[PDB]
């Protein structure tokens, strides 16, 4: 109702062009609107909306620190958005350099892409400037995801990864349990990490240590991921994400071998090997036998999730269900995850539960915390797998998936535990069992029989009634 | 039925791929012969069988259909293409197995072998094990007692094809009967133009936020896919009696007709039901009552009888799913009799499609009972 | 068309050069009048081959027969893209396990052609409404089977890696 | 343009080919449906 009228908002601003520029204009806007909340009601104590300088770099240096910005004392939403015919044009490329480079301390490069002085026209430029950011200035509550337009406007073409939310509480309450720990929290491959966000923004005051140390490839996608937590509080002085490829730059490297992670492996994440580099004879694609093809390299990220892991804390991935073992290929792979419990248990989904997939997926948890027996303990549905307007909070399942996933709970149309042994015994099962009994009817021979034959004695005289009027 | 053994499904089976097929023409037209025979039905038209490697030449093969369904069960009876998808099945050892016995065993299983659900190829599946076999009374007198039944369920199965084939020569039969006779009525039977005969309705559609008036109450809310059916006095939904405060609909006697003006007629003939119940319905489709010069009945088998027609009245009035109007809904004569002669032949009309048609007392409810009792002896017989 | 410069160890820095190209099959006593000796027996230095795959240093010259045999064995259109081929698999007899289970496409030229023949002319679904007819996302059909399916895109056709 | 679009696949065949199909696959029918009765063998 209010995130109707929020939602109307982001509809119409998308006339008349889409989300790449708009990028830009929304991030810089509200960035600086949220600069102009925090940092200036750091410096309220009632003064200015029309902040002037009244910052005192020397002393507003701590912000500069902590915010990791002193952004603009005499160049901000108002003092920036005005009228037209003015002097001069350039005000979205460059040379906001004070918040841009802002050595000192914490850097974090990279940090200011989107506006900072170029530049193409007098005040068709920075009138645009003026009456755009003046109608965005207004655009009030009406906070926790208050780019929900944001969340939109990455969800432009999402209405391939687009963090589907549903999904995320699911890993976020899948994470649970045996977590309240050191350290909080890693994840490998993330990409939008709003997963993180609903991971640790609800997890706020219940534990908070550590940075999350995601890496991507597209770096305007790394940008907006990583400015998009600290949109709404998610500190950035030292929590922050790495760029680059996970298996070329597995960094850190050394810091440290991790204990809770998640993550959404995506497609497109395919490489060439095999190897010719020294990953040949590397920790991980070694213990492997054989190594990770040009296509189905997926299965190397279970051997970089393993690479970071202790027994304790529980690593939830998913994969897209081109895994039964996958041949002989990837049988000695599956083996030596089934060398011990290096896996632990297995969930199947449901088709669709993403945007436009419509597959399911596996989710893979593992820790080396074994009982030990296999786990197949799985659900495909329900699991509403229809929207989120139903069973909003929990989806009736959470706290049964949660059970389930808590300690061996065996119930029928629903897959168990088996043997440790038997995986090895059948050809690796992922997953068969168990799908118990769907659409199985019987009926008495009497009641099928004499209503039929009923039904026809009246057909007989029916018919032959209907051969007396076919007469003309 | 005292020697009977589980046999792995490959055992005595020649399995096989489709070899090269050059099937991919652009006309198969009935002047050629053999049947391009794809997933589905079993059956596209004709093909040339000369220099096409076509193997149609054991008289009994089966298939398996689909790559990723495995459900679609064919008897390779004549002479058959290999037409694109046609993964074969046939015995090795042709002394035991006399396939359709085996045609009938695949769907002996039908709660693992015949579920299609996902992308994937079930090899193994089919291919290993086990299906129950009454060897080793091989091959002699197993196929001998075996060849009891499966007469008798052959018989069964031609039942149900035999029946199908007299419902759709019943169908078009009496279709032609419908309006061959019971047209050109004389004489002179008025040609009353539409909608005049009673104030037909519009409908009216609620508001689907009303909570109160959307779950509770006994009204039933007909939608076009409620409809297509015929005489359905109440629907599925079961909206609100006091949501007529805001539905804006029309309420309804217990003699009523209903009629769709959406998303299915401009290509085809018009859905009809009478309705008996009071109930209501929007503006995707509308109401007639008619008014005492008239047979309602007949007035409803007048819509479904001049069909092919009244398609035509008011025929595009837009290419959306909007579609025909009121106003040529309206505006065509038809022959409308006094009220001493529609009773009698809407009555011979009435009861020739009780006959026929849906559900109870009709020939198609036959042919599913049919179906599962022969379903059911199946699982009776094969527990041996 | 496959052909091997193979010799000799003997004078290692590729001293005592001999021994042009031995098309298959190759033997013994054929490349050593062709090279005499280098007066003990150290000989086939692998060092060029003319060859659709990947060949070893040290590989003898009856597995060199070996694999010209499987080559041999394979159809013609798939000797031509062995080498496409092959980075799926690791070997040949590896290869000639599922050797059954190509799905050949000069017909499918993209994946949306792929889509196209799979949805169209299989008749994967039956019905294709004249309302429905152009309502069928080929792309994303496409995206989807490439998601599950291993496919290969080669010069003459499309290869399908069905298990 | 309503006006006119005449009046495509317009087909109707004669009455005595399908009432003598009718008959016959009836008779067909029925000794198949006593046969089915003897085949109701508990």
């Amino acid at each position: 109702e209010l995130h109707r009228q929020i939602w109307q908002i982001a509809n119409d601003v998308r006339g008349s062009v889409d989300g790449w520029d708009f990028k830009q204009y929304v991030l810089g806007a509200l960035f600086y609107r949220f600069i102009s909340e925090n940092f200036s009601s750091y410096i309220e104590a009632t003064d200015d909306i029309k902040d002037d300088a009244i910052k005192t770099k020397g002393y507003f240096i701590y912000p500069s620190q902590l915010f990791c910005n002193v952004a603009a004392k005499a160049n901000t939403n108002d003092r920036l958005n005005a009228d037209l015919n003015s002097i001069f044009v350039a005000i979205e490329s460059s040379a906001y350099g004070y918040p841009s480079e802002a050595d000192i301390k914490g850097l974090f490069a990279d940090f200011d892409t989107t506006s900072n002085r170029l530049g193409n026209t007098v005040k068709d430029k920075n009138a645009r400037l003026a009456a755009v950011l003046k109608g965005v200035e207004g655009l009030k509550l009406g906070i926790d995801l208050f780019g929900d337009a944001y969340e939109f406007l990455i969800s432009n073409y999402a209405a391939e990864f687009f963090t589907p939310q549903h999904v995320s509480k699911l890993i976020a309450q899948l994470a649970m349990h045996g977590q309240t720990h050191v350290n909080k929290i890693y994840d490998p491959a993330a990409g939008s990490g709003s997963l993180l966000l609903q991971a640790k923004k609800q997890f706020d005051n219940h534990i908070i240590e550590e940075g999350f140390f995601g890496q991507e490839i597209n770096h305007t996608t790394y940008n907006l991921a990583r400015m998009n937590m600290f949109l709404h509080n998610i500190n950035y002085d030292k929590f922050d994400i790495k760029l680059g490829n996970t298996l070329t730059e597995p960094h850190f490297r050394d810091e440290k071998p991790f204990d809770a992670i998640v993550s959404n492996p995506p497609y497109s994440v395919k490489w060439i090997g095999s190897d010719d580099p020294t990953l040949i004879n590397d920790e991980r694609f070694a213990p492997a036998g054989v190594l990770a093809p040009k296509s189905k390299a997926d299965f190397a990220f279970v051997l970089h999730a393993l690479n970071y892991l202790s027994a304790k804390g529980r690593a939830a991935i998913v994969c897209f269900p081109g895994i039964f073992y996958r041949g002989g290929a990837e049988q000695k792979i599956r083996q030596y995850l089934v060398d011990n419990n290096y896996v632990e248990t297995v969930i199947s989904l449901a088709p669709n539960l993403f945007f436009g997939t419509t597959i399911a997926v596996n989710i893979l948890v593992l820790s080396k915390h074994k009982t030990d027996t296999n786990v197949q303990f799985i659900d495909a549905s329900e699991l509403f797998k229809k929207e989120t307007n139903n069973n909003i909070l929990t989806d009736a399942h959470i706290e049964q998936i949660m059970q389930v996933f808590a300690s061996k709970e065996d119930v029928a149309h629903l897959a168990k535990s088996v043997a440790f042994e038997t995986v090895v015994a059948n050809d690796y099962n992922l997953s068969v069992s168990s799908y118990v009994e769907a659409k199985d009817n019987r009926e008495i021979i009497d009641i099928a029989e004499l209503n039929a034959e009923l039904k026809t004695t009246v057909s007989k005289i029916d018919q032959l009634r209907k051969d007396i009027d076919a007469i003309v | 039925g005292v020697e009977v053994e589980w046999l792995p499904l490959g055992e005595i089976t020649k399995y096989e791929q489709p070899t090269k097929y050059l099937v991919k023409a652009k006309d198969y037209h009935d002047t050629y012969t053999i049947p391009v025979l794809t997933a589905g039905k079993t059956f596209i038209l004709g093909y040339t069988n000369e220099t096409h490697g076509i193997y149609q030449a054991s008289k009994a093969p089966v298939i398996i259909f689909d790559d990723f369904t495995t459900a679609n069960k064919w008897v390779d009876f004549d002479f058959k293409a290999k037409s694109s998808a046609m993964k074969m099945v046939t015995s090795c050892d042709d002394n035991k197995t006399l396939l359709k016995y085996v045609y009938y065993w695949l769907n002996t299983l039908p709660s693992e072998f015949a579920e299609g659900d996902h992308k994937r190829q079930w090899i193994s599946n089919y291919s290993q094990k086990k299906i129950p076999i009454p060897c080793p009374d091989n091959p002699e007198k197993s196929l001998a007692i075996q060849s009891e039944i499966v007469r008798i369920l052959d018989k069964f199965t031609a039942l149900t094809a035999e029946l199908t084939a007299e419902l759709n020569m019943r169908k078009k039969q009496y279709n032609y009967y419908r309006d061959q006779l019971l047209s050109f009525k004389e004489g002179e039977v008025e040609w009353k133009t539409l909608g005049e005969i009673g104030k037909w309705y519009g409908g009216g559609t609620p508001s689907k936020n009303k909570i109160e008036f959307w779950e509770n109450g006994s009204i039933p809310w007909i939608s076009p896919k409620d409809m297509g059916r015929t005489l359905v006095d109440s629907s599925e939904d079961y909206i609100t009696e006091e949501a007529v405060l805001h539905s804006s609909t029309k309420l309804i006697p217990a003699n009523s007709i209903a009629i769709v003006v959406r998303s299915s007629i401009l290509d085809k003939v018009l859905p009809s039901a009478l309705i008996k119940v009071p109930a209501t319905l929007n503006q995707d489709m509308k109401a007639v009552i008619p008014h005492e010069n008239i047979l309602v009945k007949y007035i409803y088998h007048m819509i479904g009888s001049r069909g092919s027609d009244i398609l035509r009245a008011a025929k595009k009035t837009g290419g959306s799913v909007a579609s025909i109007d009121s106003k040529k809904l309206f505006s065509f004569k038809i022959p409308v009799p006094n009220i001493n002669e529609q009773q009698r032949i809407v009555e011979i009309l009435d009861k020739f499609d009780t006959l026929t048609n849906s559900i109870t007392e009709g020939l198609p409810r036959e042919i599913e009972l049919r179906q599962k009792q022969y379903e059911y002896y199946r699982d009776l017989l094969f527990s041996f | 068309d496959m052909q091997v410069y193979i010799a000799n160890l003997g004078k290692y820095n590729e001293g005592e050069l001999v021994g042009a190209w031995f098309t298959f099959p190759i033997d013994f006593e054929e490349v050593k009048e062709k090279i005499g000796l280098n007066d003990e027996y150290e000989e086939y230095a692998i060092h060029d081959y003319e060859l659709p795959f990947t060949v070893d240093e040290y590989t003898s010259i009856g597995e060199l027969n070996r694999l010209w045999e499987m080559v041999s064995e394979l159809p013609e259109e798939l000797q031509s893209e062995l080498s496409a081929l092959l980075t799926h698999f690791s070997s040949i007899e590896e290869l000639s396990e599922h050797q059954e289970d190509i799905i050949i496409h000069s017909d499918c030229d993209d994946m949306y052609d792929v889509a196209r023949y799979y949805i169209e002319e299989t008749g994967a679904l039956g019905e294709v409404p004249a309302s429905l007819q152009n309502y069928i996302d080929y792309q994303a059909y496409g995206r989807d089977l490439d998601l599950s399916g291993t496919f290969i895109s080669t010069n003459h056709g499309i290869f399908e890696i069905v298990y």
